């Protein structure tokens, strides 16, 4: 059986040996571990383009150890421009990007925005926290977050009361104390926050100045705010709750395994029905002329892969279908602590009553 | 020696690079520049989006630009907004009109010295007051640009009212079902937002349904009386042309004036940091970027080549000037201008559809 090239790109400390260890079809992967040091736009673009011009790369599996959600945005850009499958399986690369490009072949391990928002309301209903407000920035997704909440609420015979929705503009400086004045309008005991880790750092610092972090106020954030759970900004308030896919039961070795399998299975499935797979672009410099020769046809297979009898399928929107999510709680030692699973559209919490 | 502060540009030709160079040199002449003194850094557009992104890093951000002028090549500004936005370096659009660049989530440090197409609604509205069109039908393409025009007009209306809004799927060639729904309504004034090709399909279908003759008023924007849209456009139609909207030279001059003013204002404040030098190994934002964006957003330049320059809350040009155009005997004829805030009818008579 013929070989397809798959680049596995690892940013930051990682055990390559344990990775190369976790790793029947019409086609057979030639895997290629590349390490990378930097995660700026140029470094990432140049690295992947150089790979694509040396070897014949059918697909890219990408993992990093940063909290940089921008990595996902860069990868989606690269994927759409070169029409190359990229899986962001860990780190900033997996931090949800809303509104991927029409031509994107970029898929991310982890929950959609809407699913996290659904989980967050389930947590609230469990502890009968029905009164709440929303804070977001303009970070892409924030509309999808607010809309998901609103339409769940609106269609429920439960006494939800959404009191305030704040939109915070952090593209401008805060020397007029705007964000402080907006935050001082919050009364609700539960506050849902959608933004980036770095944004939340600042927002929490301000909320604290105004007496909103302590007892009587519970903040709930999505995976990308907690980010890497071994990095905990000092401004994060004790008692913070988060939905998380940071890396609990689904280790990097296993993720890279499933990533390689998804790309390999998808290609095999296409070769089997059409007697070709798309040819690896040999240049980023040339993508403007060679464009009528390229498509995102591989997508339709990328999203319907079963491997080892594990359903690994993606949504069309490019996120994982049935992720097991871990609900975590920032405790007095300022360590993140497991306090819940979200499994089979079912929430299973540790505590019936919250200790302090 | 002064502190040297680089401004960047991505522009269409070498000629426009030289114009940018000379504009910056003039700004240095007319400003007090003992403390800080501007330096021009420019390239022209790359062939594709990836090369353009790289070039922004290699050519511009490597020079620590505080801001980047970008013209629409006549391949979008988008790669330059993305890369520059990564660092919160402000981008000034010179000629790009698409409404999508007004979305902060996508373009989070982007101003422009021309207005988005959707702002043409501002002129339609003043027209509706002037000629007392109190009942209009709005026909828009069901894409971003179309919906942007709808939202903008509906905000202004909510005096005159929209009796109905009709949206159609872009790229649809037979539009008679949609246009039949508008014919049944009582209002005879029809406002259209659509691309060139989609306006063409509208005009054709409208003609076959005899909705382009006496009785009817057609009020459109600039795209809808351009290229092939013009070729099948009915007589009496009223449309718009942004004055100086395509003059890259004019906007370079104005953008540089605004940015130079803003730089000097910025450096009256304390604790200004430099932008990153190069992309490689730099993943933090320019800390002063958000401040500089606020200073730009609030910049006022009254004596502009393109008129009075201010920016609204989305960083879009305010006080833009439009030619009000009327198709007479199949020639486009200027019958007035919108001067930024006021409609001025010239001495050439409007001929409506029919007459
Ligand atoms: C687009 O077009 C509009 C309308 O023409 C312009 O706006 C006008 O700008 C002119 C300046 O050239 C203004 O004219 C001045 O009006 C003052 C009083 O205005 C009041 O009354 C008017 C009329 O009822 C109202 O519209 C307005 O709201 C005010 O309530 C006068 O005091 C001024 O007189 C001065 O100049 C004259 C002439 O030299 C001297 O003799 C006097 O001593 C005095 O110094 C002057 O007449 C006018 O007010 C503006 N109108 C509006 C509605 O704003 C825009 O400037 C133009 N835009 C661009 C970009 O060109
Ligand atoms: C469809 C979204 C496109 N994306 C482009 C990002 C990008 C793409 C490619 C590259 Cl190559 C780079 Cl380099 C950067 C937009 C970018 O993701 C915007 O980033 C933010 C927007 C808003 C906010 N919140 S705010 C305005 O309050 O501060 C934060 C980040
Ligand atoms: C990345 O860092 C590693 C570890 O020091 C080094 O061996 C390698 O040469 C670096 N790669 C580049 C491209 O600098
Ligand atoms: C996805 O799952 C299987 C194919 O692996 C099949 O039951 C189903 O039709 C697939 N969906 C498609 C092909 O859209
Ligand atoms: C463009 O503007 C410049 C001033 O910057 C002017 O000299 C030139 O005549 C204008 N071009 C057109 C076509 O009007
Ligand atoms: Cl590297
Ligand atoms: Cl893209
Ligand atoms: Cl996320
Ligand atoms: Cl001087
Ligand atoms: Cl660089
Ligand atoms: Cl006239
Ligand atoms: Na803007």
């Amino acid at each position: 059986p013929p070989s397809i090239g798959i680049a596995v790109i690892l940013v930051g400390t990682s055990d390559e040996v344990a990775i190369k260890d976790a790793h029947h079809l019409s086609v057979v992967p030639r895997v290629e571990l590349v390490a990378m040091n930097e995660t700026d736009p140029k470094s990432i673009i140049t690295r992947i383009c150089d790979l694509m011009s040396d070897r014949k790369i059918q697909g890219v599996v990408f993992a990093d150890d940063t909290d940089q959600e921008a990595i996902a945005q860069i990868l989606d850009f690269i994927s759409a421009q070169t029409l190359t499958p990229i899986l962001g399986i860990h780190g900033g690369s997996s931090m949800i990007m809303a509104d991927k490009d029409e031509s994107s072949m970029f898929f991310q391990f982890g929950p959609s925005i809407e699913q996290q928002a659904s989980v967050m309301l389930n947590i609230m209903e469990e502890y009968d926290w029905y009164i709440f407000s929303i804070v977001t920035t303009y970070f892409p997704g924030y509309q999808d977050f607010v809309n998901k909440i609103r339409s769940t609420i609106e269609n429920s015979f439960v006494g939800w009361e959404l009191e305030e929705v704040l939109l915070l503009d952090m593209s401008l400086d805060d020397g007029d104390s705007k964000i402080q004045n907006q935050l001082k309008k919050l009364q609700s005991p539960i506050i849902l926050l959608y933004c980036t880790k770095e944004e939340a750092t600042y927002i929490f610092e301000v909320a604290n100045s105004v007496g909103l972090t302590g007892y009587g106020y519970t903040w709930i954030v999505p995976s990308l705010v907690a980010g890497d759970t071994d990095t905990v900004p000092s401004e994060f308030p004790t008692g913070l709750i988060s939905v998380s896919y940071d890396e609990w039961d689904y280790g990097l070795p296993a993720r890279v395994r499933d990533g390689i399998a998804i790309i390999t299975t998808a290609a095999s499935d296409m070769l089997s029905e059409h007697s070709f797979i798309p040819e690896p672009k040999s240049s980023c410099y040339n993508t403007h002329e060679k464009r009528i020769y390229q498509s995102n046809m591989l997508n339709r297979y990328l999203i319907n892969v079963t491997f080892e009898g594990r359903d690994l399928s993606f949504s069309e929107d490019g996120y994982q279908m049935h992720p097991k999510l871990v609900i975590i709680l920032l405790n007095k030692e300022r360590k993140w602590e497991r306090v819940g699973k979200w499994k089979d559209k079912s929430l299973q919490m540790k505590y019936y009553v919250w200790p302090r | 020696d002064p502190k040297i502060v680089n401004i960047g540009a991505v522009l269409s030709t070498k000629k426009h690079e030289q114009i940018f160079r000379e504009a910056v040199n003039q700004a240095n002449k007319r400003h007090f520049t003992r403390k800080i003194q501007l330096q021009a850094t420019s390239v022209t557009h790359r062939p594709n989006a990836i090369q353009m992104a790289l070039s922004v890093c290699e050519d511009l951000i490597s020079s620590q630009v505080y801001a980047i002028l970008v013209s629409h090549p006549p391949l979008t500004p988008t790669p330059i907004s993305y890369t520059a936005g990564f660092y919160r370096i402000p981008v000034i659009g010179l000629t790009t009109r698409m409404s999508i660049y007004s979305d902060k989530s996508i373009h989070l440090s982007f101003l422009r010295t021309v207005p988005p197409y959707s702002h043409q609604a501002l002129v339609w509205f003043e027209m509706m007051r002037l000629f007392n069109w109190n009942h209009v039908i709005l026909i828009v393409s069901d894409d971003h640009e179309g919906r942007a025009a709808q939202k903008k007009l509906e905000t202004l209306l909510e005096g005159p009212k929209a009796d109905k809004v009709l949206q159609f799927e872009p790229g649809t060639k037979n539009l008679t079902a949609l246009l039949l729904e508008a014919k049944e309504l009582e209002a005879r004034v029809i406002i259209l937002s659509a691309s060139e090709d989609d306006a063409t399909a509208v005009y054709k279908s409208a003609a076959m349904l005899d909705m382009t003759g006496a009785g009817y008023v057609w009020l459109v924007g600039e795209r809808e009386i351009s290229g092939s849209a013009l070729r099948y456009a009915p007589d009496g139609i009223i449309g718009l042309q942004l004055i100086n909207g395509k003059n890259e030279s004019a906007h370079i001059s104005d953008a540089v004036a605004v940015v130079a003013q803003a730089i000097h204002e910025l450096f009256e404040m304390e604790n200004i940091t430099d932008p990153p030098r190069g992309c490689v190994g730099n993943t933090n934002i320019w800390k002063t970027g958000p401040l500089f964006k606020r200073v730009l957003m609030s910049s006022k330049y009254p004596d502009g080549v393109t008129g009075r320059i201010e920016f609204n809350e989305d960083g879009d040009r305010k006080f833009a000037q439009y030619s009000i155009m009327n198709l007479q005997n199949r020639k486009l004829v200027q019958v007035g201008i919108f001067n930024g805030s006021y409609i001025i009818q010239n001495d050439r008579k409007i001929i409506w559809p029919g007459g």
